[PDB]
C-alpha cells in the first residue's frame, strides 16, 4: 500500500515471551502502555484509533486490552484483526493506513496472544488425508535438499544461529548455545524437521505507536522510525505443480514492498521473518531476493544471514527463540526492528547499527495455497 | 448418523465393470481449465463441467515421513505431493516404509485406509505406492 | 468517521438465514458473488481490497471465502475483522474507509458465520464468576425499564410480534409470520422477564456489500447507487459506577456522532435495522437513538410509531428476532437489506413510502463494567434521482 | 487446587469475627474510586488508599435466572447492587424467585456462588433482604 503521507513509529512495547499465567488482555495492556510511555503519552485520550491482532483468544481482544487503561470510549474506535500469523502485523498496518490517509495523526497497532493458559477442518482435502503443518514444511525441506544438496545439519544451523542471536535477549523464550548435533538429535516430527527446528507455542504481546511527521515533533520523539513501506497480500489458489522451494505470495509481497518503498533487498540490514521452521527462513533468503534462486544454502553457509553478513536475519532470535503467539509475532517483529534501528538492544544489538529493517509474517493456507496471507514492513532510520 | 467409509465419489471413481479405479478431474466447458471437483470454476465462475479421467501414474514431487502426525492417526505414516502428467498436483499418503521414498520417484494409484472415521471404522481413499 | 470523498454501495449479497449444512466459506462465497454480480463485475480484479467479519469460525475467514472465486492473490489484500456482533458491519466500514480515503476506488465487505455445524467469557471476568448470563444482563435492563415506565411483559412481547410480522414475506428470514403476545409470554422463561421467544436465536448466514467511489458507480453502470451518508465505530466506556441501564452509553454517543457527521437527524430516518438480540434492546434503542424522548419508548411502540404507519419502520427485514444471529454476518446483513429497501426491491415486505434514509446498528461483546465492547452504525441515503 | 474463596482483593473477612465488607480503592492522584486494580483506569497512577465500602446497598435491578450458567443450580438470582459510595456491584441475591423489587435495600452476606474445578464451593459475597 502506497503511503499518501509519511508515517513514523514513536514508542514500541514488548512483553517477555514464554509461558504466561497472565492472559492476552494483561499482556496486551503491558505492551500498549510501554509503547504509549515510549511515545511520551502519559494520558488515555491522545491515541485516535486502535487495531489489535489475535488468533484464538477473543472476539473483542482490543476492547479487553484497552479496558484497564480507561481508553475505550467514543474517542477510540477499536477494530480487531485476524489473518492467522499475520494478525499482529496487520494491526500495525491498519494503524499506519489511518495515519497515511489523514484519518488520524496518531494511532496504535497491538498484537497479543496467550495460548498456554487455555487448525483446519476434516473437510479440507489435505487435512482429510492426514496433513500436518510440520509435514507440509518438511516437504519443502526434502525438495530443497534434493535440489541443492543441503543436509539436515545445514537446516539445523538456522536454530543454532537464531538461538545464538537470542542469547542476550531477555524477551526471548529459548536462547543461548545449542549445537547442530542437539538440533539434529532431537525428536523427529516429520523428516527432516526435528523438534528443535520447529517454533513452539508461546504467550506474549507487542505494540507500535504510529504518527505523522508533525505528531513526532509534537510528542518530542528523538529517534522516529520511518515507515518506508508496508504490503498485505492474500495467497493464490490453484492445484497445479508449484516450486515449493519458492513462495508465490512471499515473492510477490517482497517485490511489491521494494517497488513501493524504493528500497531493494540488498539494502536491508536486518530482517525478521516467519521462521516457524528452519527451512522457511532458508527458503525466504531466495524468495525475498537476499540471494539468487538456488543460493540460499551458500548464503547461510557463508554466514551472510548472521553478524557481519549482508543481512542479520532473525537478530531477535525469531520465532525459533521467542516461540509463536499467533496474534503477537507480527507486532513483536516491528518492536524489535525499531529498537535495533535505535541502537537500544544492548548485548544482542546488531554491529554497524542497522538503518534498514524488514519484517515478514504469513499465516494460514488451505490446500492449494502456499499461505492465506502475507504482511511485510520496510522500516528506516528517520532521524539525522 | 454413520460417518463416511469412502473418500470421495466426486474425486475417485471405482468403475462399475470392476476395472482399475481412477482419480477424476473436471474441465470447465467455458474457459477450458482443468481442476478437481468444484461447484464453480475458480477462473471464470462457470458451473458447467466435463469429467476428465486422470492418470493412475504420477511422480513424487516431494514427501515426508511423519512421526508426530494428526491426532488419532497411527504413526509413522507418509504423505506427498504427487504430480500427474495432466499438470495437476494431488496430496496423498504413500504406502510403504519410512526412509524408502525419493523425490521424482514414479508412483501408482492404490486404495487404502487414510484414517479412522467418527465410528472408528477406516475411511478408504486414494493413496500412491511404488511401482513393481 | 468523516468521509474524505463520497462512497456509494453498488451490489449487495445475502444468503438465507437459518440452520445451514454448508459452512461459513460457502455462505460467504454465495454472498460475495451475489454482490459482485449486482455490481456488474465481470473482471474480479476490479475489487482492490476485501474485509471479512467473523466471530468463531476461522482466523483466515476471508481467504477461505474468496479462495473458490479465484480472487486471492497480489491484487486482493484481505483483512479479517472481529468485535463480536460488530464484525459484519466493521467489514463494510473498513471497505468504506479504503474508498473514502482514496486507497481504493472499489472495495468489498463480507460478514459470514456458521454456528450450527460446529460444537460450540472466562471465569476470571468478575460478573461471569458470579454466574452472569447475557439473557439475564438484558433482562435486568427490562426489569428496570418496567419499574420506571410501567411497561409489561406483554409490551416487551410486542417487539417479537412486530418483527415476525415484518419478516412474514421475507424469504431470507428464519422465523416469521403470525405469533401472538400470549405465545411469546407463555414460551419458556430464560431470565425474567425474557422468555425464549424474546431472545434472538443462534443462526447461520452471510451478507456482502460492494462499495465504490461515484466515478466507480458510473464505470460499473449502477442504476441505484446507495450513498454512504455516514459511518461511526466506537468502543464502550469502562467504569464501575451506577449507570442508567435503560440508556446505552455507547449507542447514544455512536448515534449522536453519526447524526453530527452525516447532517441527518434521527427524525429523518425512514427504516432502522437494530441489534434486537432481545426485545428490550429494540425498545430501549428507540430512546438511545433519539427516535423519541427519554422515557417515551413504551409510548412510541404502543402507538405503532416503530412499524409500517409510523415515524420509522424498525426491523423491516424482521431483525435478529426473525433472522437469528450469525455473529459475523448480522452487521453486513442489516446493510444488504437496508439497500434493497431503498431500492424498492423487497416485494411483499417492502416499506410503504419507499425509504430514502436507512440506519443500521450492531453492538457486540462487553465485559463487566462496559455496556458493550463495540458499536458500528451506518447512515445510508438514496444516491440517484 | 482451585480457589474456594472469591476474592481477597475485593472481600475482606475479619479473623477477629468482625462483619465482612467489600473493599474499594481510591486513586491518590485523581481521586477515582474503583475496585482493586494495579493502575488507575483514569490517570494510570499506581498509588491508592483502601476505602471500606458500605455493607448495605440498593437493588438497582435484578433477574430471576431459570436457564443460567452451565454447572450452576437453577433457579438463582443476580443483581446490580448500588452502594452509597457510588459503586455498582454485580452479585447473586439470596432468597426466592418473584420476591425482589427495584430500589429494595439489601445487606452483604457470605455464601457459595458456584462449585470450583475440584467440585468444592467457592465462598464469595452475595446480598440478602434486610430483616
Ligand atoms: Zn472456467
Ligand atoms: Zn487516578
Amino acid at each position: 500500500m502506497k503511503l499518501q503521507r509519511e508515517v513514523y513509529i514513536a514508542g514500541v512495547g514488548e512483553t517477555k515471551f514464554g509461558k504466561h499465567t497472565v492472559d492476552f488482555d494483561v499482556l496486551g495492556r503491558e505492551a500498549a502502555l510501554q509503547a504509549m510511555n515510549g511515545s511520551n503519552i502519559d494520558r488515555p485520550d491522545m491515541i485516535q484509533s486502535a487495531y489489535v491482532g489475535n488468533g484464538m483468544n477473543d472476539m473483542t481482544t482490543g476492547q479487553a486490552v484497552f479496558r484497564g487503561l480507561g481508553m475505550c470510549g467514543p474517542n477510540l474506535p477499536i477494530i480487531n484483526v485476524q489473518s492467522a500469523c499475520s494478525a499482529g502485523a496487520m494491526a500495525v498496518f491498519c494503524a499506519i493506513k489511518d495515519v497515511a490517509t489523514g484519518v488520524t495523526d496518531l494511532s496504535i497497532g497491538v498484537g497479543t496472544e496467550n495460548h498456554t493458559m487455555h487448525s483446519a477442518a476434516r473437510s479440507d482435502i489435505e487435512t482429510m488425508h492426514g496433513a500436518v503443518m510440520t509435514g507440509k514444511y518438511a516437504m519443502r525441506a526434502t525438495r530443497y535438499m534434493h535440489e541443492t544438496g543441503a543436509t539436515i545439519e545445514d537446516l539445523a544451523m538456522i536454530t543454532v544461529k537464531n538461538r545464538k542471536h537470542a542469547t542476550h535477549n531477555p524477551y526471548a523464550w529459548f536462547k543461548g548455545a545449542i549445537t547442530v548435533e542437539e538440533v539434529v538429535n532431537s525428536r523427529m516430527v516429520a523428516y527432516p524437521m526435528t523438534l528443535q527446528q520447529c517454533c513452539g507455542i508461546a504467550d506474549g504481546a507487542a505494540a507500535v505507536v504510529v504518527g505523522s511527521k508533525e505528531m513526532m515533533k509534537k510528542l518530542g520523539i528523538a529517534k522516529p522510525v520511518k515507515v518506508a513501506g508496508v504490503v498485505v497480500e492474500s495467497g493464490p489458489y490453484h492445484n497445479r505443480p508449484r516450486d515449493i522451494t519458492g513462495d508465490d505470495i512471499t515473492e510477490t509481497t517482497s517485490e511489491k514492498l521494494y517497488e513501493e518503498s524504493g528500497i531493494g533487498p540488498k539494502e536491508v540490514n536486518i530482517l525478521e521473518l516467519h521462521d516457524a521452521f528452519t527451512i522457511a527462513e532458508l527458503l525466504y533468503y531466495e524468495c525475498m531476493g537476499l540471494c539468487k534462486k538456488g543460493d540460499g544454502l551458500k548464503f547461510l553457509r557463508d554466514g551472510q544471514s548472521t553478524y557481519g553478513g549482508q543481512c542479520v536475519v532473525s537478530p531477535r532470535g525469531g520465532l525459533l527463540s521467542y516461540g509463536h503467539p499467533i496474534g503477537a509475532s507480527g507486532a513483536a517483529q516491528i518492536a524489535q526492528n525499531v529498537k535495533q534501528l535505535r541502537g537500544e538492544c544492548g548485548g544482542y544489538q546488531v554491529g554497524p547499527t542497522p538503518k534498514v529493517a524488514m519484517s515478514h509474517v504469513t499465516g494460514g493456507g488451505l490446500s492449494g495455497t502456499e499461505h492465506a496471507a502475507c504482511t511485510m514492513h520496510m522500516l528506516v532510520k528517520g532521524w539525522g | 448418523e454413520p460417518d463416511i467409509t469412502f473418500f470421495h465419489p466426486d474425486i475417485l471413481e471405482v468403475p462399475k465393470d470392476g476395472g482399475l479405479p481412477y482419480l477424476k478431474g473436471y474441465r470447465c466447458k467455458k474457459c477450458g481449465q482443468l481442476d478437481f471437483k468444484t461447484e464453480m470454476c475458480t477462473n471464470c465462475w462457470s458451473e458447467e463441467f466435463e469429467m476428465v479421467p486422470l492418470s493412475r501414474r504420477g511422480k513424487v514431487y516431494s514427501f515426508s515421513d511423519i512421526y508426530i502426525g494428526q491426532q488419532g492417526l497411527a504413526t509413522p505414516y507418509i504423505f506427498a505431493y504427487v504430480d500427474l502428467p495432466e499438470n495437476l498436483r494431488v496430496f496423498a499418503q504413500l504406502e510403504g516404509e519410512v526412509d524408502t521414498y525419493r523425490c521424482d520417484e514414479e508412483v501408482e494409484l492404490t486404495l487404502g485406509p487414510i484414517r479412522m472415521n467418527n465410528d472408528n471404522l477406516p475411511i478408504i481413499s486414494y493413496k500412491f505406492k511404488k511401482i513393481a
